[PDB]
């Protein structure tokens, strides 16, 4: 049962978090991309800077990701192979983690009110902040979920420790890049 | 209309995710604690005023030194959190939470958030405390600590009863207004 709980929550927060890139990626990005919309000098074909590697990092987690942890539904106590299996991919949180300083003050020092007008416009509870803060609670977040399984799976549960160890080591590793 | 972004930083003791879910779903959620809470907004009246309150949690990046301060920029009010039921906790309000916040938004105000107020009165808790020679944190030591880090208010709650929760994101509002 808590284990089919921590299963259920990392697969909806998993589906979540897929939506969430999407909508920053084809809102805030796609009006600076698309010439729809006059862009401040400041940040002009600034987008590498603003959005880091988040496409990237979306086209990972909706690709690949999001589909192979659906199918470890069944097999909670199986899911730390997921991470073990897909590690070298969230190398891509160090990069995006060490870019999202440069990224913040571009859009404070450079940005004015440019993706506020697109919030309003398209009516979004998140701006573009609290979307590109998103990559750094998730990258974050895995090593709690699989520390909620440990508490819960059997020991056949190695297949849970190897994955912990990968998701604590990306954080840190992410933390460790930073200035 | 008025956006206020109010960051929740502290311990893992705190409960920091149980709070916000507690506070926003006007329910302790009882049968499982979920991990995640994702940034949420909603529209509150606070002393008529209506305003936009957007709250960020932090939990899991308790042990990312230079993680954590990514969510700091741009804070309208700080809830820095301690477990009554914690004495560590509430020393690392001060050895740890203070410090870096100051130092990251140095004009931004906090409150000072005592958590699992229904544990302060519990045997078990208190026994297990007593077995390491800690009790409690007592409102006098929370109030001494809002002074210390010159926090706006200190306020005691339950996410478990709701005792005092409400009035938390209240005053964080207030303590912007
Ligand atoms: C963020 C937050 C939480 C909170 N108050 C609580 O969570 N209180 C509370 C009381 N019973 N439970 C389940 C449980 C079983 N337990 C055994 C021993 C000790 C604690 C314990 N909790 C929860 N106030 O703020």
């Amino acid at each position: 049962r808590k284990k089919e709980f921590i299963m259920a929550e990392l697969l909806q927060t998993e589906k979540a978090y897929v939506r969430d890139l999407h909508e920053c990626l084809e809102t805030y990005l796609w009006e600076m991309t698309s010439g729809v919309e006059e862009i401040p000098p400041g940040i002009l074909n600034k987008e590498h800077i603003i959005f880091g590697n988040i496409q990237e990092i979306y086209d990972f987690h909706n690709n690949i990701f999001l589909k192979e942890l659906e199918k470890y539904e069944q097999l909670p106590e199986d899911v730390g192979h997921c991470f073990v299996t897909w590690a070298d991919k969230f190398q891509m949180y160090v990069t995006y983690c060490k870019n999202k300083p440069d990224s913040n003050q571009l859009i404070l020092e450079h940005a004015g009110t440019f993706f506020d007008e697109i919030q309003q416009r398209h009516g979004l509870a998140n701006s573009i902040s609290s979307y590109l803060i998103k990559p750094v609670q998730r990258v974050t977040k895995y090593q709690l979920l699989l520390k909620e399984l440990l508490t819960c799976c059997e020991e056949g549960k190695g297949e849970l420790k190897d994955g912990l160890e990968v998701m604590l080591s990306v954080p840190k590793k992410a933390n460790d890049a930073m200035h | 209309m008025q956006a206020i972004k109010c960051v929740v930083v502290g311990d893992g003791a705190v409960g920091k995710t149980c709070l916000l879910i507690s506070y926003t779903t006007n329910a302790f959620p009882g049968e499982y604690i979920p991990t995640v809470f994702d940034n949420y907004s909603a529209n509150v009246m606070v002393d008529g005023k209506p305003v936009n309150l957007g709250l960020w949690d932090t939990a899991g990046q308790e042990d990312y030194d230079r993680l954590r301060p990514l969510s700091y920029p741009q804070t309208d009010v700080f809830l820095i959190c301690f477990s009554l039921v914690s004495p560590a906790s509430f020393e690392n309000v001060r050895a740890k939470w203070y410090p870096e916040v100051r130092h990251h938004c140095p004009n931004t105000p906090i409150i000072l958030v005592g958590t699992k107020l229904d544990l302060r009165d519990d045997k078990d808790t208190i026994e297990k405390l007593k077995e390491k020679k800690l009790t409690p944190i007592t409102y006098p030591q929370g109030l001494a600590m809002a002074k210390e880090i010159g926090a706006v208010k200190y306020l005691e709650c339950s996410a478990l009863t709701q005792r005092g929760l409400k009035t938390v994101f209240d005053e964080a509002i207030r303590a912007v207004l």
